[PDB]
């Protein structure tokens, strides 16, 4: 009388389910031997093997430094000038940024028509990008064909010609490119967060400027920057690659001599007017946007702050999450865990920025307009787990993640020259593997507990938001919430 | 012209100028107080908490015994 | 100690009870797991075949519809009726082991239980 | 009850201002910025009474 | 957002109501002090109340022993006086609250539309209020309760 | 606890001793597993390895029954197994602290995996479980589905990718004629079941390569084998066929602009190893821009397109001249986005460009010598990376059973010549020409009107 | 963390401790 599951169809459904779920119960030991999700640390000192980064002083305050590997067919080969948007003068904000601009053009003999139809004649690369306080033109080119970059280099940087007309080009240019940024809302939002960070400090100024300054150059700015900041001491030459340190040396030796004799030294400029961290907020609401961006900060570490590897970890904890992350739901950080399962945000990403004798430290998330009370609930309560509760496996998988994320962000030829000239600008030296695995190494769960209380536990933040926000919690609420009544 | 809203959202500047009115504004260069405020608040919290005691002790003793018991107690 | 019907008259007569209840009523055991109860069952029951979860919201009704009017499964269908053929309890297991293993090693909880 | 029944009724209107005018534009949550200010309030009662 | 996992113990349905009622609620924001007269109304009913019950645990109904038991209540149980005083004074400054509530909202104009349920059930309010101060003021038995 | 901030040396570390300075350049070794299967590897000095597993299936093995599984097992590519939970999966690559990726292309499709050169048993032992033994579970193919249909309807934003497979439809009639982008019935109709059929009918040994890039050979053989030695040997079914012929799709959507692109056939293929290099050199010397980059000097600003069309004519938004190759044919053309109102003009322009590389002495040999150091460069440049690499190892052995060492390529490219060049652009502007349209298409001239020319 | 969870809830029965005797100040237990 009862009827067999043949039939049924939903009887059928069920058996065919139940097949599947008793199919992938026993799992095998030959394909899980080796597994062992609970994090654990090891020593790499077997695997750290790279060439002597050689550094060389050359008398007039040159430094210039080369990782050689001879086996190689490229190499990059650039300039690192300890000099940008933070040392102006409050009246020439974009000087630096237009002089990069410019510069990319002409000298006495380069023509800037040729210079190009040269630079890709030989196959090359030519870039250069200016940060707050870092500036940088670098050149990938081939083996055999390296000098002829660095004779390019040398040229551009020191013998350069502005003629009135590319200025105006240029000057169209730059005020195309102010007006496409705005598109890009990440850095909007992150210059803004800056402005109202470090305010009525060098380091709130953008680096475009404003384009009342740009309308006024006269390429005498430019000429007073460039013989005011492009001085010997404040630049480093480096070279990966198939190149040789010997070479290089006598090149640039002998290349780099029409430099700009000078004594503004960034640390005696730095020493006046520093950078000041005072907590605010500025909320552009639209609600004519879908997602509403926004983001907050504390107060950071210097370059040299023996705490900047703790805070590289802790924002290693609060990793990103975006909404189409193979982990999902499974994820390392705590924080990720709260924001894809209840899915209150479209993507979220933790940042630590270091500068001068400050820094950062936030969690830029965004999201849509009604997830904005839940989603600021989730980050500023794994922020002050941080704080206070902070556990031994969550610290080693961050380390471990830090340390692959270090090793596997160097990778190629012009990532190791930018290496080396950012951390010989920023530490005066080249922090070996071996060393920087040591640091990693030295921070556990009470260094992680320290490191939070010196930096989250009841200080100021700074908020930066836009889009539709009359969600988003105001200042006091962020502010009350960076501390437990709990504990 | 320019809508003089997203001239703000377009401009963003490290000189940021406030009300000031009802609160002085102290200069960027000087330290976040945050203690003087604590221990205000913590003048007045334990005040409150002498007269919460204060209220609730002269309940519980009004609900207790009463001086013509207390003198027929013999 | 793992006591089954074939092993135990106690075990059998017991068996025998639940078979006459759920037969009367027409429903299978499986059918009692209340989605709010746990929250495991609810997730589960999230993982079936939608057939599967159809069938059983029908044979529900079907018991709370007998139940309101004071009346049992007509004869022919309460001999053609078969309980204790499951449809859920492997489904329940693989979550709660996997809630298990999430538990065991970091992991937040994937879904909880509002207060109250 | 009576003053329970006030307080629902007029949370389902909203709150009258100084203006008199419609204020869903500006309008701030009731903890802690009117806590506070009660809080004065009653503390200057407490004197009073 | 679904609600997967549980955030925030004021956004739970034990404290959901109470949060938004009480924490959440917007609030025009240029609220001068009389909004804090009525939640002072408010704290002055439960001042009452409380006060009401403890002098009721010593007070005798009866014709013959009311005003006797008042003045038990002054002079032997241990800090009645403070109990009988708040009670007496504390009708009068409820009225006062009351009463100026009441003036801020003729001021405003707050009996306008969309609150003319609120003001009715205001007026509703003061009502109950003048009856139980009067009848309260019975009990004692003196010369002017009575007549 | 003190530390010494971080301008000077820690305390004692016990840092090694330098990599001698042009050590060496290592050697690719490949073992061939008996089964059928391939295993590849090379020494790399930096402390980074990459390690993929790479499978000849992709869209042209789909069938109207699967039409989508290639696409669904890229995204479900990292998902639950039979022996580990998703989750267990992920806290695995977290703890180590590597990188999974998956690519899907029409020829063959690859899973990817990044970490320290310590934890190589454990990045092969995970990928070989993750494709060899994979459990498609309802529930995550179903959420993956869901996701795969919100990105379906975010295609428009990019016209490129929707222009390259218009094209690839259009001028193919069955095997790269099949889809990449899984349209919304065969998304529909896609299921869990149909995927563990077709993973195992087409996952088989003698299709796989597994390409290590910083690893030893020993190791990564001995830790592999006992995991692959047992497939089964299969006789490794035939691969599609595919004809050329085809014209014109068209598709209407917005207001803004018109992407217009042309192609042809030029059906070398990669065995056909001088023509697929002369067709990089020749897609190198077209190649073109955005006229919105701001970039700097080596971009290809001085190339053919770039200067004629860029610097001539504006209101045009972007010129760029591609190709694509698979195994046994090409497809090279012109992409072209521009206003609505000039697009008649753009296309007459594209066709005078193309037409123009085809008649001898129109390029000079200075532009066939800057196009052909570019290329060099750029090979050159890319062989860094050391994922490209190991993507570059396991495409080559799943193509030509081997890798071709790399000074083949640089040969063909030093070898190539102005007669070649224009051979070429002859041969390859014979074939039909296949034409795609999308935006304000009504406006655009008729396919026929067009082929009008090149003929 | 359960030494420092264990150390926090005693700071917090030690809170609790001296609330108790503030609200019954009991020098009659105190002293012996
Ligand atoms: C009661 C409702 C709240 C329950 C607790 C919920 C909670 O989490 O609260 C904290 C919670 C913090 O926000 P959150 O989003 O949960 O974030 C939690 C943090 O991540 C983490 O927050 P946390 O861990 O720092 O704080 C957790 C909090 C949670 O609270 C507790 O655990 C308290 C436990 C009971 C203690 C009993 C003693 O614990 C404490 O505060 C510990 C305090 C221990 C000592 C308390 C003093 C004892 C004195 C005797 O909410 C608040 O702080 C808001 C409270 C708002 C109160 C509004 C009162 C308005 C009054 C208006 C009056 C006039 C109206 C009109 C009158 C007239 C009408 C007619
Ligand atoms: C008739 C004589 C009229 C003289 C008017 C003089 C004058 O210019 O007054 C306006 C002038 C400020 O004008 P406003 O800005 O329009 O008023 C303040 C706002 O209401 C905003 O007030 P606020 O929150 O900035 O200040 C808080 C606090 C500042 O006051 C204090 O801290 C202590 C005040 C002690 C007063 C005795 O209180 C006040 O300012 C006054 C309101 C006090 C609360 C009353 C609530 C109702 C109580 C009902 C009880 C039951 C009946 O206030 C004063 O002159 C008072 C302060 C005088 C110096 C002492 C400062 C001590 C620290
Ligand atoms: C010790 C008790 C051991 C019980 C072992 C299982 C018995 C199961 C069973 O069928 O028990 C018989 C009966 C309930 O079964 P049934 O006869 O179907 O009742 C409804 C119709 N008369 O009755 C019961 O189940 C009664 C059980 C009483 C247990 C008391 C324990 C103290
Ligand atoms: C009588 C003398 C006085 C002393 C009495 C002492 C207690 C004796 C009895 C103790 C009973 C157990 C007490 C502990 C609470 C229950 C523990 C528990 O298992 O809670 C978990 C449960 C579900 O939570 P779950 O989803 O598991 O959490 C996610 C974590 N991964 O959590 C829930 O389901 C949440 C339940 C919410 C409701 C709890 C109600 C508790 C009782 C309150 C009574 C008073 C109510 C207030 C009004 C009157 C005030 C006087
Ligand atoms: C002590 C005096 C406490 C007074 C609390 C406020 C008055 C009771 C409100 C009860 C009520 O209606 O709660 C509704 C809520 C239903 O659950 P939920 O779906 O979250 O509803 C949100 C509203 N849309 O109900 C619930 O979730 C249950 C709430 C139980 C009551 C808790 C009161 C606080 C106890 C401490
Ligand atoms: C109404 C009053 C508040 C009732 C709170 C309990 C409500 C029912 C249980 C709710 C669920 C639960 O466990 O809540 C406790 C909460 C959990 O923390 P949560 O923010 O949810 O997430 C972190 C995960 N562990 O944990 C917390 O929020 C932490 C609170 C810890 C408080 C411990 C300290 C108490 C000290 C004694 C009292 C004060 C001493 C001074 C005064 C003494 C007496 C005069
Ligand atoms: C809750 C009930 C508290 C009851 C209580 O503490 O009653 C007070 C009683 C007598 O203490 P008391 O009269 O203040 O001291 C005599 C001189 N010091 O207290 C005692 O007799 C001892 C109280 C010890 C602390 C009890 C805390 C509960
Ligand atoms: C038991 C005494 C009373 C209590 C506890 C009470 C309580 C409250 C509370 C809590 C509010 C909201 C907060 C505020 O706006 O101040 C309020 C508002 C109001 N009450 Fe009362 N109230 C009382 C008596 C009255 C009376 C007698 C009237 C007039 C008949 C009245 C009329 C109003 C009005 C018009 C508002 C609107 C407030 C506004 O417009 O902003 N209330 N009351
Ligand atoms: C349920 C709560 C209340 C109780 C149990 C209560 C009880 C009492 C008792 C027993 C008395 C006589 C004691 C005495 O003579 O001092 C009294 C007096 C009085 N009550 Fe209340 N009462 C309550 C609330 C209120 C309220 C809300 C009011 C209104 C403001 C009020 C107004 C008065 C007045 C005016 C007196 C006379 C004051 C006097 O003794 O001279 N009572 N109440
Ligand atoms: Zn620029």
């Amino acid at each position: 009388a009862p009827p067999p599951p043949t039939a049924m169809i939903y009887d059928r459904a069920a058996e065919a389910i139940k097949s599947k779920l008793r199919q992938l119960e026993n799992p095998d030991p030959r394909f899980l031997k080796h597994g062992n999700p609970r994090p654990a640390l090891s020593d790499h000192t077997r695997i750290l093997a790279a060439p002597e980064t050689r550094v060389t002083t050359l008398p007039n305050g040159l430094r210039v430094a080369t990782e050689s590997s001879l086996a190689a067919r490229t190499a990059t080969v650039g300039v690192w000038i300890d000099a940008g948007s933070r040392f102006e003068t409050e009246e020439t904000n974009g000087t630096a940024h237009f002089l990069e601009h410019m510069i990319f053009k002409g000298t006495e003999r380069r023509n800037a028509r040729e210079l190009e139809e040269e630079i890709e004649n030989m196959g090359g690369h030519l870039n250069a990008y200016t940060s707050r306080e870092q500036t940088t033109y670098y050149a990938k080119v081939t083996d055999s064909d390296v000098p002829q970059a660095l004779d390019i280099l040398a040229d551009i940087l020191q013998n350069s010609r502005f003629e009135e007309n590319r200025i105006s080009r240029e000057r169209d240019v730059i005020l195309r490119e102010m007006e496409e940024v705005e598109g890009q809302t990440e850095e909007v939002i992150f210059d803004h967060l800056h402005a109202t960070a470090f305010q009525y400090t060098p380091l709130g100024r953008t680096i475009l400027g404003p384009a009342q300054n740009i309308k006024t150059i006269t390429k005498a700015h430019l000429q007073s920057y460039i013989q005011t900041h492009y001085t010997a001491p404040r630049m480093v030459i480096a070279a990966s690659g198939a190149v040789k340190h010997e070479d290089i040396v006598e090149q640039v030796k002998k290349l780099f001599t029409k430099l700009s004799t000078d004594a503004t030294t960034t640390a005696q400029l730095v020493a006046k007017e520093p950078a000041i961290f005072t907590g605010s907020e500025v909320r552009m609401l639209d609600d004519d946007i879908p997602l509403a961006q926004f983001a907050v900060a504390f107060e950071g570490a210097s370059w040299k702050d023996p705490d900047s590897i703790a805070l590289m970890v802790m924002q290693a904890m609060l990793g990103s999450w975006n909404k189409t992350a193979g982990g999902g739901k499974h994820m390392g950080s705590e924080l990720a865990q709260r924001v894809g399962i209840n899915e209150v945000a479209e993507s979220i990403m933790a940042f630590n920025t270091n500068y001068k004798d400050t820094g950062l430290f936030g969690v830029y998330a965004v999201a849509k307009p009604d997830c904005l009370d839940d989603l600021s609930y989730a980050i500023m309560q794994e922020t002050t787990k941080l704080v206070y509760r902070v556990s031994e496996d969550d610290v080693t998988r961050a380390c471990n993640q830090l340390k692959s994320s270090l090793l596997l962000h160097i990778d190629g030829t012009s990532p190791v020259a930018e290496d080396i000239g950012r951390q010989l600008l920023t530490y005066g030296r080249r922090i070996p593997f071996a060393e920087l695995f040591a640091r990693i190494d030295a921070v556990d769960a009470s260094t992680i507990k320290r490191v939070a209380n010196r930096f989250i536990y009841d200080k100021d933040v700074a908020i930066a938001a836009m889009g539709p926000i009359q969600r988003l919690p105001d200042y006091n609420w962020f502010r009350r919430r960076t501390y437990w009544n709990r504990y | 012209e320019i809508p003089a809203t997203v001239a703000a959202v377009k401009n963003p500047s490290s000189k940021i100028i406030y009300d000031e009115h009802n609160h002085e504004r102290f200069p960027p260069g000087d330290p976040s107080k945050r203690a003087f405020a604590y221990f205000v608040l913590t003048g007045g919290r334990f005040v409150y908490a002498s007269l919460i005691r204060l209220l609730v002790l002269k309940f519980v003793l009004s609900m207790s015994a009463s001086k013509d018991v207390l003198a027929l107690a013999s | 100690s793992f006591l089954d019907p074939k092993k135990n008259w106690l075990a059998a007569q017991h068996m025998k009870s639940l078979v006459k209840r759920l037969s009367k009523y027409g429903l299978r055991y499986d059918d009692l797991y209340d989605p709010y109860y746990d929250l495991d069952v609810k997730e589960a029951l999230n993982r079936l075949p939608k057939e599967v979860v159809d069938a059983r919201h029908a044979r529900l009704k079907r018991a709370i519809d007998l139940s309101m009017k004071h009346e049992y499964l007509p004869e022919d269908l309460q001999a053609m009726q078969t309980p204790f053929r499951g449809y859920l309890q492997d489904m329940l297991a693989l979550v709660k082991r996997e809630r298990a293993e999430r538990e065991a090693l970091g992991g937040l909880p994937l879904y909880q239980r509002s207060i109250p | 009850g009576a003053s329970l029944l006030h307080l629902a009724a007029l949370h389902q209107y909203g709150s009258n201002n100084p203006l008199g005018v419609h204020s869903e534009m500006d309008q701030i949550s009731f903890y802690p910025y009117f806590y506070v200010k009660d809080l004065v309030g009653w503390v200057a009662f407490a004197i009073f009474f | 957002t679904i609600r997967n996992q549980r955030f925030s113990l004021l956004k739970e349905p034990i404290s959901s109501t109470l949060n938004q009622h009480l924490i959440d609620y917007p609030t025009p924001s240029n609220l001068s002090y009389w909004w804090g007269f009525g939640s002072l109304a408010g704290i002055c009913l439960v001042i009452q109340i409380v006060t009401g019950v403890f002098l009721a645990m010593h007070y005798t109904p009866h014709v013959d022993l009311a005003f006797n038991s008042v003045e038990h209540v002054m002079r032997d149980v241990e800090g009645g006086w403070l109990l009988r005083y708040m009670h007496a004074n504390g009708a009068s400054m409820f009225f006062i609250v009351v009463y100026l509530h009441i003036f801020r909202g003729l001021y405003y104009a707050s009996y306008s539309s969309p609150r003319e349920f609120v003001w009715c059930l205001g007026v509703v309010i003061f009502l109950l209020m003048i009856v139980t101060a009067f009848t309260g003021y019975v009990l004692p038995w003196g010369q002017m309760s009575f007549w | 606890s003190s530390l010494p901030s971080l301008d000077i040396p820690l305390g004692g570390v016990v840092l090694p001793d330098p990599l001698p300075d042009s050590v060496e350049q290592s050697k690719t070794k490949i073992t061939t597993l008996s089964n059928g299967l391939k295993i590849a590897s090379e020494t790399s000095p930096n402390p980074a390895a990459s390690i993929g597993l790479y499978l000849d299936c992709g869209s042209i093995y789909e069938t109207p029954f699967s039409s989508g599984a290639s696409h669904l097992l890229e995204r479900m590519a990292f998902k639950s197994t039979t022996n580990r939970s998703h989750f267990r999966i992920v806290r695995e690559v977290e703890a180590i602290g590597g990188n999974i990726g998956a690519s899907a292309s029409r020829e063959q499709m690859g899973y990817t995996f990044d970490a320290l050169k310590t934890y190589v048993p454990q990045m092969v032992e995970l990928l070989v479980d993750c494709v060899r033994n994979p459990a498609f579970l309802d529930w995550e193919v179903n959420e993956e589905l869901r996701k795969v249909k919100a990105e379906l309807g975010e295609l428009s934003n990019n016209p490129q990718g929707l222009l390259l497979e218009a094209i690839h439809s259009a001028g193919y009639s069955g095997a790269l004629a099949y889809p990449l982008l899984a349209p919304e019935a065969a998304l529909n109709r896609l299921d869990g079941p149909s995927l563990e059929e077709f993973v195992a009918e087409n996952y088989t040994a003698p299709r796989m390569v597994l390409a290590a890039a910083g690893v030893e050979h020993e190791e990564l053989v001995s830790i592999a084998e006992p995991l692959l030695s047992d497939l089964p040997n299969v006789p490794r079914p035939d691969e599609p066929k595919s004809v050329y012929v085809g014209g014109d799709f068209r598709r209407h959507g917005e207001s803004g602009g018109t992407h217009v692109a042309l192609a042809f056939e030029v059906p070398g293929g990669w065995h056909k190893e001088k023509d697929a290099i002369v067709l990089t050199v020749l897609q190198m010397l077209m190649g073109g821009g955005g006229s919105f980059s701001a970039g700097g000097p080596g971009k290809g600003m001085h190339s053919r397109l770039y200067l004629r069309v860029l610097n001539e004519y504006q209101q045009i938004q972007s010129f760029s001249a591609f190709n694509s190759i698979f195994n046994n044919t090409g497809l090279f053309g012109i992409y072209a986005s521009t206003s609505p109102d000039f697009a008649p003009k753009a296309v007459d322009i594209a066709a005078k460009e193309l037409i123009a590389i085809a008649s001898p002495g129109q390029v000079t040999q200075v532009q066939l010598d800057r196009a052909k150091k570019s290329t060099k460069s750029a090979v050159l440049m890319n062989l860094e990376s050391r994922m490209i690499a190991s993507e570059d190892i396991g495409r080559q052995i799943l193509t030509y059973g081997e890798r071709k060492p790399l000074e083949q390529f640089l040969k063909a490219v030093d070898e190539i010549t102005l007669n070649d060049i224009t051979k070429i652009s002859q041969k390859i502007i014979s074939s039909p020409l296949t034409m795609a349209s999308y935006g304000d298409v009504l406006s655009v001239p008729s396919y026929e009107s067009v082929n009008r020319k090149f003929h | 963390i359960q030494p420092a969870d264990v150390k926090a809830a005693a700071m917090w029965g030690v809170a609790a401790a001296t609330g108790g005797l503030y609200l019954v100040q009991v020098s009659i237990l105190v002293l012996p």
